[PDB]
């Protein structure tokens, strides 16, 4: 039986595998071949933040494109106002091994989590005017590493028990569980439309989730190591991943295989975060050598270098209407950087 | 025993995931370089933007 | 060609303080995180003195060498002054860098928790204000000179004065802590090579002793070294012996020490890899 | 632009009051020593835990002679491949506890916990800190090496060929068998230390129990000996 299922199983791979190959005509560097390159891109910090005692684990921007909470090994999520440098908040947690943090899309709520394997939400807008917890969601048997709100009464996170789930928030249940991966879950993206979400596990294997049928529909395999970050295309139908071996990839969801690998002869260092420009055109990732590198997405060539962390740079993010990008780091501060 | 659940589910979901449609990869590379052509305008990252209407001055 | 050679090797040694104090001095401006320690406070401290010796002192004595005479009329006492001043600065950092480093090593929790940079200011005050008032308040007095470049000697009193304070004092902490230093040093590497003969005993030293001997040997000789043959002479002198030239020999051998200053103090991998992004950037 | 100035001045406002008390809380995170406790179920780390006091990670905050201490144990639903194992790469030190008893229990449980402590002094994120090892049940060793036919040779064939180093400090009352047992453990765990030491972190054993009131202040006179050997290494003299 276990060897009839074995077979089964790779007979089943065999097949896919050879749908896969078939349906490659053309690459994607053959097709962009005649497009007019980017030339150099050059940013230049236009805010530092400070304020943070400890090495900073992840940011997130809110949908107004001005506001951007973060959070560091201290206990502490600050919320800035990043025009003018100023800080709007300050909120102490109870656990010190935060990991992940997310800024609602209303602009009412902040998530954050960690090795206390507990999601925590903070209401922003209360009558004391004071921020305090309103709820923690409890069932995950590993560390939290990645968060995103749906709307101000869903989230979905991912786990370090190789297991994604979909909350409830005013309830505090589990409305759906996401299983299949066989390493531990490191990242998470939401489609635009709220419909869809990739996770990059320990696994080396990307997974496309159906958020309400609760199934996964695609897998997507070619990384050799861990995958780090996750990251969606602006149009939807494509994504990024950024992993341990220092390279990273876009796969398209409707071709259903990688199409352009983003990597370096001098880059031995893995990537910690992800993420793309509001045109799709650019691809921004974060290193362990300190800095982060701008690619052309539909080139695989480097269009420039941010450079001035001096630790890791541990998160990554671009506004929602592409006006400026925020980098945290190891070394405890954030940077904004614009064309 | 729970081997052969484990092996019976994981041959299941392979079932499902050799049963969607594809397309070319020709088609897919032209929709990806087509949106970016349409909104190559609008990124304020691809193409600088003058101080004037940047709010990071 | 002998004042050849005297005017190169004068400009050299100028160049060197001037150029190693000021890269010091620059390697802490760049980083930021070298400015959050203490310990580089005091050694800035100690950089920033040294460059008031490259600058406000030196020239002026190697003019007068080379031209053979004092062409600065009445610049005389404000030199003086000035020589006092930076020579008792640099010795004065000195001391208060053994004292700190003794803190830290000796009582590591109570330094953590008491050593805020309130203190350290503090510290460095002490030291500048005592550098001031022994050189500036009795040379505008007059009180340097004997009542009966610019080639004088030091009244009797003044000398022993000044000396215990610069430089005998300070000599005596130094050993102190160094000595204290070298005791816990030496407890640490018998308690390491202890349990590395049981390891190897179960499976089947001299190098760092050698290294801590050479790190104190070389922090102490050289001081020791470049400063002690002056404050002896600087003594015998006033009693008198020597000609005028010996002496002049052995004050530049002491204001030499400002130029090892650098790669003494300011020269651990923090330091020396900051000394390399600002060389070339590469 | 009344409104404006307004609204800039109560930002102000807000913002110098975030950071006062961003002030106080750089005080305090300066002050403090962070602990990573590992171990396995069967130690008694649990009862370390509980003397040293009186869901997901949880930790203990403790203080002696006005130095902060805060540990954190990370037995959570984890597993093998520790990837969380790079958010302590800046901790004080590691405290690693053996149960040194359970050499016979079962493919051991002592060599269970001797390939872990191998795992962990070679991973590369903790290459710089300090392990304070516990060789803990010592007293269930003794009654097992004294009365009883488990035989630490038939499990640890090295055994039949160990003798007693010169460095060992035996207690008045303990049989010479005991002593033996005690420091062939503690010796097949230093080989594992000093096969692989870079000189950037070293390991500190220690011979406890779980009900002991020295394990606070071993772990004081560890941390201040590991800043105490850092402090050495900073200045070239170590
Ligand atoms: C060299 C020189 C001098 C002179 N200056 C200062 C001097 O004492 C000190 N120097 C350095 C550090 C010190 O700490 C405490 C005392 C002290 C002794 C001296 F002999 N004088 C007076 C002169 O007229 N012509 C000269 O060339």
């Amino acid at each position: 039986e276990l060897d009839q299922l074995r077979q089964e199983a790779e007979q089943l791979k065999n097949q896919i595998r050879d749908a896969r190959k078939a349906c490659a005509d053309a690459t994607l560097s053959q097709i962009t071949n005649n497009i007019d390159p980017v030339g150099r891109i050059q940013m230049r910090t236009r805010r530092t933040l400070r304020g943070h005692l400890a090495k900073i684990y992840a940011m997130h921007w809110g949908t107004d494109s001005r506001l951007l909470v973060s959070a560091s090994q201290d206990g502490k999520l600050i919320i800035w106002d990043s025009y003018t440098t100023n800080k709007v908040h300050a909120i102490p947690l109870r656990s010190s091994w935060v990991m992940t943090c997310a800024y609602a899309p209303s602009g009412n709520y902040v998530a954050c989590g960690g090795l206390d394997n507990i999601c925590s939400i903070y209401n922003l807008k209360t009558r004391e005017g004071n921020v305090r917890v309103s709820r923690e969601l409890a069932g995950h048997t590993g560390y939290l590493s990645c968060c995103r709100f749906l709307d101000d009464n869903q989230i979905v996170t991912s786990s370090g028990d190789t297991t994604c789930a979909l909350w409830d928030i005013e309830t505090g249940q589990q409305t759906t569980t996401f299983t299949g991966h066989t390493g531990d879950v490191m990242s998470l993206s939401l489609a635009p439309d709220t419909r869809l979400f990739v996770s990059g596990a320990c696994d080396a294997s990307a997974k496309l989730w159906d958020v309400r049928e609760g199934m996964c529909r695609q897998t997507f395999t070619g990384h050799e190591s861990d995958i780090n970050a996750i990251c969606f295309f602006p149009n939807g139908n494509a994504f990024a991943t950024g992993s341990d071996d220092a390279t990273c990839r876009l796969f398209d969801l409707r071709a259903d295989q990688e199409l352009m690998t983003y990597s370096h002869d001098n880059i031995i260092c893995g990537i910690t975060s992800v993420s793309f420009s509001k045109s799709g055109r650019l691809l921004l990732a974060g290193y362990d050598d300190f800095n982060c590198n701008v690619w052309d997405a539909l080139k695989a060539d480097r269009a420039g270098v941010l450079a001035g962390h001096d630790n890791r740079v541990s998160c990554l993010g671009v506004t929602d209407d592409g006006m400026a990008v925020a980098t945290g780091s190891w070394d405890s501060f954030l940077k904004i950087w614009n064309g | 025993t729970a081997s052969i659940a484990q092996a019976r589910k994981l041959v299941e979901q392979l079932k499902m995931e050799a049963n969607i449609d594809r397309i070319k990869v020709s088609k897919a590379a032209a929709d990806l370089m087509a949106y970016c052509e349409a909104h190559a305008k609008e990124d304020p990252l691809l193409t600088p933007v003058p101080a004037s209407e940047n709010p990071f001055r | 060609s002998v004042r050849i050679l005297t005017a190169c090797f004068l400009s050299l040694l100028i160049l060197s303080t001037l150029l190693g104090n000021t890269l010091v001095c620059a390697a802490v401006i760049r980083f930021r995180h070298l400015r959050s320690k203490v310990t580089n406070f005091f050694v800035i401290s100690l950089a920033v003195s040294d460059l008031l010796v490259a600058v406000l002192v030196m020239p002026w004595k190697a003019v007068a060498e080379i031209a053979g005479f004092w062409p600065f009329g009445s610049f005389c006492n404000i030199w003086v002054a000035f020589d006092i001043m930076c020579s008792t600065a640099s010795i004065l950092n000195l001391c208060v860098i053994s004292v700190d480093r003794y803190w830290a090593i000796s009582s590591p929790f109570r330094y953590e928790r008491k050593m805020t940079p309130k203190a350290a200011f503090i510290l460095i005050s002490v030291a500048w204000t005592l550098s001031v008032l022994i050189s500036f308040i009795p040379v505008q007095l007059s009180w340097h000179k004997a009542k009966p470049n610019c080639d004088s000697s030091l009244s009797r009193t003044y000398a022993i004065s000044s000396s215990v304070i610069s430089f005998y004092i300070p000599v005596a902490i130094m050993i102190v802590t160094y000595t204290r230093i070298y005791r816990i040093a030496q407890k640490q590497i018998r308690r390491i090579a202890a349990l590395e003969r049981a390891a190897v005993h179960a499976k089947n030293s001299f190098k760092r002793e050698t290294k801590v001997l050479k790190t104190l040997s070389v922090i102490m000789g050289v001081f020791v070294c470049c400063w002690l043959p002056f404050f002896i002479l600087n003594c015998i002198l006033p009693f008198c012996c020597i000609d005028s030239n010996t002496f002049d020999v052995f004050v530049w051998f002491g204001w030499a020490n400002s130029s090892l200053n650098p790669i003494i103090y300011a020269f651990n991998a923090d330091f020396r890899k900051a000394f390399s992004t600002l060389l070339g950037c590469y | 632009t009344e409104d404006q100035r307004n609204e800039e001045k109560a930002q102000r406002e807000a913002n110098k009051k975030i950071e006062k008390q961003l002030q106080k809380d750089k005080q305090v995170y300066r002050a403090t020593h962070r602990l990573l406790l590992l171990g396995a179920g069967e130690s008694g780390k649990s009862t370390i835990v509980k003397q040293m006091r009186i869901s997901g990670i949880f930790e203990t905050k403790f203080q002696v002679d006005k130095v902060n201490f805060h540990m954190f144990d990370v037995g959570a639903q984890r597993d093998e491949r520790r990837k969380w194992i790079q958010c302590f790469n800046d901790v004080t030190a590691i405290i690693f506890v053996v149960a040194s008893s359970s050499y016979n229990m079962v493919t051991n449980r002592l060599q269970e916990a001797l390939n872990l402590f191998k795992s962990i002094w070679n991973n590369r994120w903790l290459r710089t800190i300090s392990v304070i090892l516990f060789l803990n049940k010592q007293d269930l060793l003794a009654e097992k090496v004294l009365a009883g036919k488990s035989k630490i040779e038939d499990y640890f064939p090295e055994f039949a060929r160990y003798t007693t180093p010169e460095d060992a400090t035996p207690e008045p009352g303990e049989d010479p068998r005991v002593t033996r047992a005690k420091y062939f453990i503690r010796d097949e765990f230093l080989r594992i230390s000093t096969a692989s030491g870079d000189g950037r972190h070293y390991c500190y054993p220690h011979f406890t129990c779980s009900v002991d009131t020295e394990n606070i202040r071993r772990v004081f006179n560890d941390c201040r000996d590991i800043i105490q050997r850092m402090h050495l290494r900073q200045y070239e003299l170590l």
